[PDB]
């Protein structure tokens, strides 16, 4: 039932938010029932896949519904539900505390309610400050009415790993601007690093006192962003469409930006449709991996990837246990990481299979779109405006399972029968 | 027919191997992991389960078995708790292996359909062969008449059946001869012993 | 060192075959040093990727070298090594018996030499019989010198899951032919099912007496080939390029042939380049799975797929152990399987990444080429003749690792560091 | 310096916490899984290993440590076998915790650099406080000279330093006088002793006992 | 020659290390995981198995070994059931380490090709060295004849071979003289016997006793 409440509550926010976009106030142009359902699902799953341009199709009131759906969907459904109950004064019971444990994927119920106090207070604080930092740049270019709203929309969009942009070019006009680059890359790196990581970073100011998870995320993000920045710069250095007609200073900005955006924001500074096939392949591995076990990002998390990678290498070297940072890792941690990875690959395989039946599109665009939808990144090669009505319905199901997590979606409708009986061992050869 | 044998000891392990040899569906339950692994090949279904728990007993589909044999005869607590559960699950035929006279009396109260003493029935059968070495095997039709498979001595060599007056003098009916040759006989318990002494 | 001997011995047969194919006697046309090495490596790794046509480029002696490479690499390098030792009369030691245990992927050394006698006797028995059955059809069409040889070449090629064919159209002239379809599909199904599965059925004639591995392979192959037959027939029923201008009887034969040929024979009746993208995507999953741990096929095996799939499904159902056919499967089985599947995906991903850098080709053909080379299937969408000198070197590496196995290739250069020390447990969130 | 503590008992676990408190690299080796999980956070590196085995000892890089403290003092076999390994590995300082007289003598033969009796040393210090309740803590400079932190009684209340004849009659020097959380190093004549205060004194061992009985 | 050693104890582990040193293919079987990991480097292949079970015995590949050594000598049940399976498997040579006299009687019945008493045979050899301090090592050719490696006393110092009338008086022939670490096979008359040099002397079992006593 704790996975059932999350699944029901997440879907209802799509349906409730879809009606708010269908109103004539929300949009300038008529909006289809599937485009409104896609944009509602692309916001509460915090993906950023846009059938129609967000700035032009929607009015100010329509974009205010977007910010509400991004904020509610970015921090999780049960995160705001805790605040509502505490405000009204209802007691947070043990039954209500088990939902919060399931929502943050915590193994322990100790201090899980206090983390919601910490994480919501930090989230509203950082989105407010980052808007002020972006206010010094977006206000002289768009006035006070639009510049203040442009900075406020993007601070909520960037921190929650959304990638929605009001402008027709999603951050392609600010390739070389350090103010837009540094502040936004600060938001989705810190917003996707993990809520428990940020709590562990602030309360202990020394690296030796960090938990194993906190040390994994700080080292894992730094290692992965370094390899990704080196790969995009080397592969796309001589490409004419992207990173070719740019200065060496602006080459390093777009290479830095395109390396951190697939995990899992979905902003861009170069056109992904003109990238080489070699760089797109590495982006798929990049955006199949997420960032942070409990954050605003999705996909299989970085700690899941490190656990499986280190467990395989330990086996290949003959070691009998998985050791990261001089810490052994138990069998329940390994099996949950492989259950996430195998379930995610099967669902991505179903999404790629079902789209090739439906869409008449190049294969690399279909593969790039399904990893982007399941990982809730939102990067495109030019397929989302070209989807059919049946093709869009597949992406909505993919984005739903991708944000909610493959395991929690399965636990909703999978019977949990406990049998204490055991069986004799059978030998099978698994070469 | 489907049979369940609970407890794979020397007794229960024999019933699993014999019923599997005849071509029957046998469920072999034992709390010991190494016992089930050995008898896994000799049973249609083998489970490492504790049968004193009702939750584990319902997991096996034990209500689908007409005959359940509880071959636990050294743990009275495990044997009596098991056959109380199976009587609750409305098993038509529960056959229990007992340990002593008091274990027989508990299982008779709590509804065992047949209670078996394998070592006590064999020990009395062995001690009858020890006391009189002429006998080899017997079956008690009643408390006073038996079909004793006697062994022919040296004085019975080269003696015809018509020479023997077992029909009238001893009142014993010879049934078969298995060529000292095995001599199957039937008569009163006191009457057969006369033929053994006088050849 | 048991895995180090296999890698060295398997590499030497590539060198020996490359020398024999590059002689003027064994070919009718000039041959490059890479194309001769590619053809030799594609034969001992038993893949069937042909840069050049086998029928025209090579003489009768050259095709006789190919049959030698297919038979040696199909049955394994160490299988013939033991038979040479036994023919010479030399005793089989414990050290030489450990090499056979490694090559056959057996867990124990109990009866590992007696299996070699059975698998070699069974191989030449069924290759001789099937060559006679193919002769009653091939000989009236191509005479006695060519009809008897072509039947002999294909019976060896089919049994060892090679896919080499003398004709320029690889079995595309026998789409509706029941004699070729039945005999050839009978060969690579039994030739790739596993040597231990055949040995178990030969000595035990009742299904309840089979082991867990034998029941996994017999039931798994039946179910997997039935689903693949249903998928090909439905998706390709309206396709104009393939399966469209065919009779209903021929549609059943071609769908059945294409259901079983990706695991891992690589023969064909239809052009895979004109198939839809939906069938190619399902074939990619199909040829990532092989058949049989000790067989003539490659890829991750059918038992590895089922062990991983059941381990996840049991976890998602809340069960505490993996049970297939009322038998518990231990943790050491689950860990090897994971390594075989994770290492294989990493190598396939590196191949697709390296081919996209090198080759200028559609992305669907690059992914199809790498899965076909790693699983040693040999099916092409039309890329192998168009590969460059740098591209063919990558495929040679992929075919080599695919046949010998990712585990035994890593164990060649991974120093098994033994230590009895342990570490305190670590808590990392892998949700 | 790099320290290794082998055996996380009450004695071994206290050295791990204290050296980690002062900021030192400490390796905590124990054969018990539960002990290592307790001191994993109180040590730079914590390993679950058997120290009587050479293969497990060489895996830790135990040759990189200047000091090894073998805090196994109830298993004589495990304690003596460990320091035989460490002596073979040319560890500069091997400090071993002993159990009885005979365990001390085995470790002396096989080359223990320093042998420690934690409970025997603390038992003697406690038994000096039980015998004489006026003492609180003491340290033996030699077999006849000691620094004793005494406890002031009622007869020493309202008395000055010059009034006390410790320097001349007893031949003992008062070192410091604690006064309710306030300490007076090297008092000058004259300071008034309170009711119950520390009376840190230095002198001959027998001369202090005469001072306690008389005053 | 292929060897399998079942039970890696002090006796079984010594056969594995000595046969592997000579360059033989040794399979080391044990039931203890620590023992198997210890002898991975001293055996061609080391397997964890329980030898009393026949299914685990055929997995090892036990029918391929000409010599099997069952070096279990503390569990009579485990030793006798192992050599019962191996005898039933038509193993040509089974060498079993026994414990007591009744264990020797069981193995003789169930077909052990050779039964070994390592500690009993060494205890008899040691008790000859305790009883007679002159002897160092001896080999019983029979029950009445032996080759004894004696040790030179003070009265044998500066004595030549022909001076010692051992050949006539005792009827014992001196075989070799371990001279100061260098042997002298078949010494010729005469060689000077030093203070402490081994005198390998062959004779009757009673006669060498006279030579030891009379010096
Ligand atoms: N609660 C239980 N459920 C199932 N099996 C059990 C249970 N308790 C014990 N057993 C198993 O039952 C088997 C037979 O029981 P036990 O050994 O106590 O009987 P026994 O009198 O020695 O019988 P036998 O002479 O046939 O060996 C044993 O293998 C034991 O592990
Ligand atoms: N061979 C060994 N290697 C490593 N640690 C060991 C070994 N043997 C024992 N230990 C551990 O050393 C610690 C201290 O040993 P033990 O408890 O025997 O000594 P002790 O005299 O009782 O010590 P203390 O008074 O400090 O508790 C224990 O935690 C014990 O588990
Ligand atoms: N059933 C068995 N199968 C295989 N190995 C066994 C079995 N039972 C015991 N062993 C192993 O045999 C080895 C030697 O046996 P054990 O210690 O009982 O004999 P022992 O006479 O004391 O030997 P030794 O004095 O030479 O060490 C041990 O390492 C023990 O673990
Ligand atoms: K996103
Ligand atoms: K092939
Ligand atoms: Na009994």
């Amino acid at each position: 039932t704790p996975p059932q409440v999350l699944a029901i509550g997440f879907f209802l926010t799509i349906i409730i938010g879809a009606v708010l976009l269908m109103l004539p106030i929300s949009t300038t142009k008529p909006l289809s029932w599937i485009d409104a359902l896609f944009t509602a699902a692309s916001a509460t799953t915090v993906t950023g896949l846009a059938v129609v341009d967000t700035g032009t199709q929607f009015t100010v009131f329509g974009q205010t519904v977007i910010m509400g759906l991004i904020q509610i969907g970015g921090l999780g459904f049960m995160t705001f539900a805790v605040l509502i109950v505490m405000i009204l004064g209802k007691k947070i019971g043990l039954k209500e505390r088990m939902l919060v444990q399931e929502a943050l994927n915590q193994p322990t119920i100790g201090g899980v309610i206090g983390l919601v106090k910490v994480l919501f207070l930090f989230s509203i604080s950082i989105e407010l400050i980052a808007a002020l930092i972006l206010s010094i740049r977006l206000v002289p270019q768009y006035g006070w009415s639009s510049g203040l709203f442009a900075s406020l929309f993007h601070a909520i969009s960037a921190f929650n790993n959304a990638g929605f942009s009001l402008w027709p070019d999603n951050l392609m006009s600010y390739v070389g601007d350090p103010t837009v680059n540094l502040v936004i890359t600060f938001l989705f790196i810190t917003g996707g690093i993990g809520f428990t990581v940020l709590f562990d970073v602030m309360k202990n100011r020394r690296f030796k006192t960090f938990s194993l998870h906190t040390k994994l995320m700080l080292t894992g993000t730094l290692m992965l962003n370094a390899i990704a920045m080196l790969t995009v710069f080397i592969l796309e250095y001589s490409n004419p469409g992207t990173l070719g007609h740019l200065h060496i200073v602006d080459k390093l900005w777009a290479s830095y930006f395109q390396a951190v955006t697939p995990r899992t924001a979905g902003f861009n500074s170069l056109d992904f449709g003109s990238m080489r096939e070699g760089t797109i392949v590495f982006t798929l591995l990049l955006m199949f991996i997420g960032a942070g076990s409990a954050s605003t990002a999705s996909g299989i998390k970085l700690t899941t990837f490190i656990v499986i990678l280190t467990s395989v290498i330990a086996y290949l070297r003959g070691k009998k246990e998985t050791v990261i940072f001089r810490r052994s890792i138990k069998y329940p941690i390994i099996i949950k990481a492989l259950a996430v990875s195998v379930t995610s690959l099967f669902i991505v395989f179903l999404g790629i299979f079902a789209l090739t039946i439906t869409e008449q599109a190049p294969f690399l665009q279909i593969v790039f779109e399904t990893f982007s939808a399941f990982g809730t990144v939102g990067l495109t090669m030019g397929l989302t405006p070209e989807l059919t009505t049946a093709g869009k319905c597949i992406i909505i199901v993919i984005m739903f399972i991708g944000r909610i997590g493959p395991l929690t979606f399965v636990f909703s409708f999978a019977k949990t029968e406990q049998s204490n009986i055991r069986y004799p061992d059978g030998e099978v050869f698994t070469g | 027919k489907q049979f369940a044998v609970i407890g794979l000891g020397r007794f229960g392990g024999s019933i699993c191997k014999e019923l599997h040899r005849m071509g029957h569906e046998v469920l072999a339950v034992d709390i010991n992991e190494e016992k089930v692994n050995a008898y896994a090949s000799y049973a249609t279904h083998a489970v490492i389960a504790n049968a004193t728990e009702e939750n584990e007993l319902l997991s096996l589909g034990i209500r689908n078995f007409e005959y359940v044999i509880v071959a636990i005869g050294a743990n009275i607590q495990a044997s009596t708790l098991t056959t109380l559960l199976l009587k609750e699950l409305d098993i038509p035929n529960i056959w229990v292996k007992a340990q002593n006279y008091y274990h027989h009396k508990v299982l008779e109260k709590i509804g065992a359909d047949r209670i078996i003493h394998p070592e006590k029935d064999m020990g009395v059968k062995i001690a009858q062969s020890l006391s009189d070495e002429n006998v080899l095997n017997y079956i008690d039709l009643s408390d006073e008449y038996s079909i004793v498979e006697l062994l022919a001595t040296r004085k019975l060599d080269s003696k015809s059946i018509i020479d023997l007056n077992v029909r009238a003098k001893y009142g014993c009916t010879i049934l078969a001869i298995k060529h000292q040759d095995c001599l199957v006989i039937m008569g009163h318990k006191k009457d057969i012993k006369r033929f053994e002494n006088e050849g």
